[PDB]
């Protein structure tokens, strides 16, 4: 269901820690943003 | 008579229209684009983005009943009252539609039938969408 | 020698000096507000802004290295040559609006005393909005990973 | 004929634009399907769950995230914005208890709602009503149980 992990262009592993991956993925260009 | 000065009102308004649309879109293009590739530092960014969507509502407060009514006078002008102040630009920015906000066009509530302000005679839109239904009018002198 | 300046400035600064000029006629008169009349020269050195751009971007051939560096996507942008050989264009006060004073003069050129000094206002909100920035960022990101 | 009192005079009204229709702006006797928007601005998160069920709440919420980063030139894929959204929406609210341990007033995972009802009516025959709940981050990370 998750697919590819992006960073690897495979099928993710089992054991990923995701959410982590996409807390981080959605923060690191938060500083781009208007407020 | 009577139908020939309200296609004549409807078309003048519709133009208004026109012109209100046309900057709307203007506003719309200018702030997607800043929004994505406006380039340099960010307050300037941001400051640009404000005062495009402050001129966004301020158009598009308008769209719903745009005039008021005519206010002819009897110095020779012919003045709109309406929502905002539109001028056209090669005319010498000449007022296509002045804000009942301004001074100019504060005769309109202050004005009386035995106190006229040089005023001839003035006009109430009944506006309904984007059109008026019709209008009633007042002479003043 | 290679920070060109586009000939057609001096024209277009002219003529929306003589449009800021009927701005300025009609304001006194009692035909627009405050507000209004500041918008109406925002929106007037805006377009101004814009011509300069495209009279800069067509005028300086296609080999220079200041065009030569951002077409290629090294870096930078035209928003950036413009200020730089073109013109500053509209700078912001303390709360956020425009000042309907524009900057005429680019860097390459050099800005005036009162120039320079309404300048800094953009400058300083920057510098010190960039440490709010980044709290907010952390913020969020703290939160997302909780 | 349900209607929407304290809407203020500051906003504007629905666009469609069919490609043969040329609608324009919808003033009256217009025709709205269900979850159409009314009131051009920023929907809100509940009122879409509650109208439209679950499936839909994923996708404005991805959608209205998305576009913020994609306007701003930040490119994030689906992916990672769903992950979060998932964990936003774990959890569904009782209205009232049945047989089920569970006291009223609370809020549960479906993992836990769903096994307990279908362990409850075994025996107890009462399973436990309720619908889906919307949270936001730090209700949701308050709620662990560690």
């Amino acid at each position: 269901c998750y697919g590819r992990s992006m960073a690897t262009g495979k099928l993710v592993d089992i054991g990923e820690a995701v959410g982590i991956v996409a807390a981080q993925s959605i923060g690191e260009p938060g500083t781009q943003l208007t407020m | 008579d009577y139908e020939d000065e309200l296609q004549s009102e409807r078309d003048y308004v519709a133009g208004l229209y026109a012109r209100l649309d046309a900057e709307r879109a203007q506003s719309q293009r200018r702030y997607a684009a800043a929004l994505r590739e406006h380039g340099g530092t960010a307050v300037e960014r941001d400051a640009e983005v404000r005062a495009l969507a402050k001129d966004i509502a301020r158009l598009n407060v308008a769209d719903n009943g745009l005039c008021f009514g005519r206010l002819d006078t009897l110095d020779d002008a012919r003045l709109y009252i309406g929502r905002l102040g539109i001028f056209d630009r090669d005319n010498d920015f000449e007022p296509l539609l002045l804000d009942w906000r301004a001074p100019m066009a504060r005769p309109f509530y202050v004005a009386t039938a035995a106190n006229p302000e040089n005023m001839r005679r003035r006009r109430q839109f009944h506006t309904l969408g984007r059109k008026v239904v019709d209008f009633t009018d007042e002479i003043l002198g | 020698a290679d920070v060109l300046v586009p000939p057609q400035k001096q024209e277009i600064l002219e003529r929306h000096e003589a449009e800021a000029d009927a701005i300025e006629r009609k304001y006194q008169r009692g035909a627009l507000n405050h507000t209004e009349r500041n918008e109406s020269l925002v929106k007037i050195w805006q377009d101004a802004t814009e011509e300069v751009g495209k009279a800069l971007e067509e005028f300086y051939p296609a080999d220079n290295p200041i065009i030569t560096i951002v077409k290629s996507g090294a870096t930078g942008n035209l928003t950036q040559t413009r200020t730089l050989a073109g013109m500053k264009g509209l700078v912001t006060n303390p709360k956020g609006e425009f000042i309907p004073r524009p900057i005429k003069s680019s860097f390459r050129e050099g800005l005036t005393v009162l120039e320079y000094f309404i300048n800094t206002h953009g400058a300083r909100k920057g510098l010190a909005d960039t440490a709010l920035r980044t709290a907010d960022s952390g913020y969020l990101t703290r939160r997302l990973v909780d | 004929e349900v209607v929407y009192d304290k809407l203020s005079k500051r906003q504007r009204l629905r666009v469609i634009t069919h490609e043969d229709g040329t609608e324009g702006v919808l003033s009256d006797g217009d025709h709205v399907e269900v979850g159409d928007q009314l009131m051009e601005g920023a929907a809100d998160p509940h009122e879409v769950l509650r109208v439209q069920g679950p499936r839909e709440v994923q996708i404005h919420l991805v959608k209205e995230v998305q576009e913020v980063y994609r306007a701003q030139g930040v490119s994030i894929h689906d992916k990672h914005i769903e992950v979060i959204v998932r964990q936003m929406l774990r959890r569904v609210t009782i209205i009232d208890s049945g047989s089920t341990e569970f006291l009223p007033g609370s809020l549960t995972e479906r993992a836990e709602f769903e096994a307990e009802n279908r362990r409850v009516v075994a025996e107890g025959g009462e399973p436990a009503a309720g619908r889906p709940v919307l949270m936001g981050i730090t209700k949701a990370s308050l709620a662990t149980d560690s």
